[PDB]
RNA sequence: AGGAUAAGUGCAUUAUGUUUAUGUGGUGAUUUGCCCUUCUGUAGCCA
RNA sequence: CGGCCCCCUGGACGAAGACUGACGCUCAGGUGCGAAAGCGUGGGGAGCAAACAGGAUUAGAUACCCUGGUAGUCCACGCCGUAAACGAUGUCGACUUGGAGGUUGUGCCCUUGAGGCGUGGCUUCCGGAGCUAACGCGUUAAGUCGACCGCCUGGGGAGUAC
């Protein structure tokens, strides 16, 4: 049936998690290792818009201490 | 008749795929993709296959020899069934590069075969060391598999039968320089260009390629059955 | 920007025949049409129509022999800033007169055979190959 | 006007300073015809790595619109604020003022996982629970 | 890009009385307000070279459309240059 | 250099394969060589070049069969 | 108060190869091919 | 041109309502403006380094290779804008089968591959016509042409001299 618009598993095989928002910690940790750093966008099969915009939103999130900045912080 | 068009669709609803690449020069017979799978335009292909089958009927009386080329592992058995008799030659264990241009050399290697088999079955080269007999037994086997269904062919064939162009493009090139009328079934990455009748098709789905082959053989061969009786009666007026 | 629009006309015909296209359509002019009229009657194009009330537009069909091209190129000689003029006595010979020169004379646009038969001179527009 | 999504955190012991400061900053936004489009208090949270020392800070997402002129004076005042440890404000382009990615996690904080203590009473006095001095 | 409130003032005073933004007189006036704001910036920021590219566009078109306007009605020109108080 | 990604059940040997995904790369990988400002865009960003190898490796299995080399 | 949890495919000294001084010049396998190859070889050639 | 953010501001991409109507192309002269270091003074110096010392190397070692280590690198204004100033295309413009990627306005999808279709987008791979000596280009040309400017006429010596 028409207009269902983003039920599940639909638009993309890997879901876009955020766009440019960074205030929830859990959407951000969707692509952040236990070492405390981003997985490459070729590996994740993420959509480019959300990733390009994440490069600003993660630097932001590290700077507001929602995330570890650095390997030393375990 | 409208039956030829009904065959084309029964076979064609695999639509091929070959991912989203395709080849721009086939585009008029190509519908736009359904989520990163190529999908063909089938309505513009059904006239084609019927026009080619009406032309096949007419060459039955002009020809002595068909060569079935564009064979591959899944479709070879289907080519065996399409020749039916020795007015139809076929290659089903791969074509080899220069088989028409250098037919000359194949016909010398055919002369080696019918000899070396009648020597084998006689028992004739198996003496001395095992090496001298075996290097001949093994080669006799490579030749026998390659040539068995084209072995009697006395000269360059009267038409050319393509079911797939993907590795056998060269057989089509050489045939056109020898001035032979070409009957093609071309896949989605092949071009429709440069041959005398084409059916636009696709190379995938073993159920489609089987139906294309069953259809070609009937139009040429029962036109041919009628021709042979006619020819005796045509020849006899001269001797009278 | 559009500094010669007859160079674009000829370039539209040239890519027409080379890419084996059946028709080529474009914006129209009194000059484009007047060249096309000599080309129609000498069979250097096949036929054309003119349609567009708002702005005029020309659609034409290409030079053949059997159904694909037998003419290689059509090029302009008189052009912007390098206008070339020939006298009545000096009207050109293009592929020993198998080809045309389209020549705009004081009395309008015609082929080198009608300019010669007239005893007029003028501007030598474009030659066939 | 253009939209600037500010989020900030405040040093625990110094949190009693912000409840006075917030009511001038909001008057400088609505006095210029801007709006405060949510004002969400997050409660006390644990820093991952310290910022100006101490492992704790108290979280506010204000969610502003204001003209470009006014926010420039107001941000330079917040950054040289001793109470604020850090703030980040995100770009105008394609920016949301509704439908919070953290909407459930904000409610959870407030309901069940907060401090329930006097320095985070102050944080809510600068939060949605605004208590403010008369002007 | 211009403030809303200037763009309507410019529309009331300049072009035709249809209150358009496309005619030569009001486009000259729309470039001028963007030039005028920028020469105020260009008292400093003397290494700001990618934006200067723009300055030179807005000046070059202003020269051209005033040249056009003298190629057209001499009334429209003589009014425009005096109603928009241009150059020194 | 035990690699920060934590091992399932703690032990004296770090399980150095099962941890790495994106570590060293670009930050500590060009170690003891001279550091540039904008070079990384053309020195290091070789993702396009590497996708064509991922496509050729997955294509050939099927084609080796289809040519009849297998 | 972690809304960050051994995961996100998590894979290859994490490509980048990691020590060792120099040494002159030229040299080989056959036409005179004749400047020429064809309007009865043929529906003469040709548009 | 690469941390992230605000102020000032350019340039590009989409879409409706709507407007002026060749106001166009190219450009001798021209003013304006730097990858990098060079460069005048102020501010700044953590690290690395030309030089400089010494080791190591060895047909001998200024190159090779290492350690110490300064100006330099960093910011602000200012001075001639230098080179490898590029798709190993002068500029822009008009025309030429397309498909798909990278990735983006936006209508629609089971909103079922960084996905599809509808209709625009740059940017790019692939290959058909044409073009090249060859690589290569291919609808953003190095095709089909169009205008105008810059500039070449064997090497060395000299990109200097004048």
């Amino acid at each position: 049936a028409r207009y269902f618009r983003r039920r599940k598993f639909c638009r993309f095989t890997a879901e876009g998690v955020q766009e440019i928002d960074y205030k929830d910690i859990a959407t951000l940790k969707n692509y952040i290792t236990e070492s405390g750093k981003i997985v490459p966008s070729r590996i994740t099969g993420t959509r480019a818009k959300y990733q390009r915009q994440l490069a600003r939103a993660i630097k932001r999130a590290r700077y507001l201490s929602l995330l570890p900045y650095t390997d030393r912080h375990q | 008749a409208t039956v030829s068009m009904r065959d084309m669709l029964k076979a064609g609803v695999h639509f091929g795929h070959q991912t989203r690449y395709w080849n721009p020069k086939m585009k008029p017979f190509i519908f736009g993709a359904r989520n990163k799978v190529h999908i063909i335009n089938l309505e513009k292909t059904v006239p084609m296959f019927n026009e080619a089958l009406a032309e096949l009927n007419k060459i039955a009386s002009r020809k002595g020899k068909i060569l079935f080329v564009g064979t591959k592992r899944a479709a070879s058995e289907a080519v065996k069934d399409a020749a039916l008799s020795c007015d139809q030659f076929f290659v089903n264990h791969r074509w080899l590069g220069g088989m028409l241009t250098n037919w000359k050399t194949v016909r010398q290697s055919i002369k080696r075969l019918k000899d070396l088999e009648t020597q084998s079955q006689d028992g004739t080269f198996d003496k001395l060391t095992k090496k001298e007999a075996l290097m001949r037994t093994r080669e006799l086997e490579k030749l026998e598999n390659s040539l068995g269904g084209i072995k009697d062919m006395g000269g360059l064939p009267d038409a050319l039968f393509v079911i797939d162009a993907d590795h056998e493009h060269i057989a089509i090139k050489e045939a056109n320089n020898l001035g032979i009328p070409v009957f093609a079934i071309v896949d989605t990455n092949s071009d429709p260009d440069g041959v005398d009748f084409v059916i636009p098709g696709n190379d995938d789905a073993i159920r489609a390629v089987t139906l294309y082959l069953g259809a070609v053989a009937a139009t040429v061969r029962e036109g041919r059955s009628q021709d042979l009786a006619s020819q005796a009666e045509e020849s006899f007026v001269e001797a009278e | 920007s559009m500094q010669d629009p007859i160079a674009d006309m000829l370039t539209r015909i040239r890519n027409g025949q080379a890419a084996n296209k059946a028709a080529v359509t474009m914006p129209s002019s009194k000059l484009k049409v007047a060249i096309a009229n000599v080309l129609k009657e000498e069979g250097f194009i096949e036929d054309f129509k003119v349609e567009g009330d708002t702005k005029p537009e020309l659609e034409l069909t290409l030079k053949y022999f059997q159904g694909k091209a037998v003419v290689e190129s059509i090029q302009r000689v008189s052009r912007p800033g390098l206008r070339i003029y020939k006298r009545k006595d000096e009207l050109p010979k293009v592929m020993a007169g198998l080809g045309i020169a389209v020549v705009s004379t004081s009395k309008g646009v015609m082929t080198d055979r009608a300019a010669r038969q007239a005893g007029l001179g003028g501007e030598i527009i474009c030659y066939v190959a | 006007m253009r939209h600037y999504e500010i989020v900030f955190m405040v040093h625990p012991d110094q949190s009693e300073q912000v409840p006075g400061m917030i009511e001038r900053y909001t008057a400088a936004i609505t006095g210029a015809e801007g709006k405060i489009h949510r004002l969400e208090d997050w409660g006390r949270r644990q820093l991952a790595y310290p910022i100006n020392k101490l492992h704790k800070a108290h979280y506010v997402l204000m969610n502003v619109e204001a003209p470009q002129e006014v926010i420039d004076e107001l941000e330079t005042t917040f950054r040289f604020n001793d109470a604020v440890i850090r703030s980040m404000v995100m770009r105008t382009k394609h920016a949301v003022t509704e439908a919070s990615p953290m909407v459930k996690a904000k409610d959870e904080r407030r309901e069940r996982r907060d401090d329930f203590a006097n320095e985070t009473a102050d944080d809510a006095e600068a939060g949605d629970s605004e208590e403010e001095e008369e002007e | 890009s211009l403030s809303t409130e200037a763009t309507a003032k410019i529309v009331s005073e300049f072009g035709r009385d249809a209150n358009d933004t496309g005619s030569t007189e009001v486009q000259v006036a729309l470039l001028t307000a963007q030039i005028n704001h920028l020469q105020g910036h260009f008292a400093e920021h003397k290494k700001d070279h990618h934006s200067r590219r723009g300055l030179l566009r807005m000046v070059s078109q202003r020269r051209k459309l005033l040249d056009y306007l003298k190629r057209k009605d001499v009334a429209r020109y003589t009014r425009l240059i005096e109603r928009l108080g241009l150059r020194r | 250099p035990v690699i920060k990604v934590r091992e399932n059940e703690p032990f004296d040997v770090a399980l150095r394969r099962f941890k790495r995904s994106c570590e060293k790369a670009g930050v500590l990988a060009e170690v003891r060589r001279r550091e540039f400002y904008e070079k990384p865009t053309t020195e290091r960003k070789r993702a396009k070049a590497s996708a064509v190898k991922r496509h050729a490796k997955k294509l050939a299995r099927e084609n080796a069969r289809r040519t009849r080399l297998y």
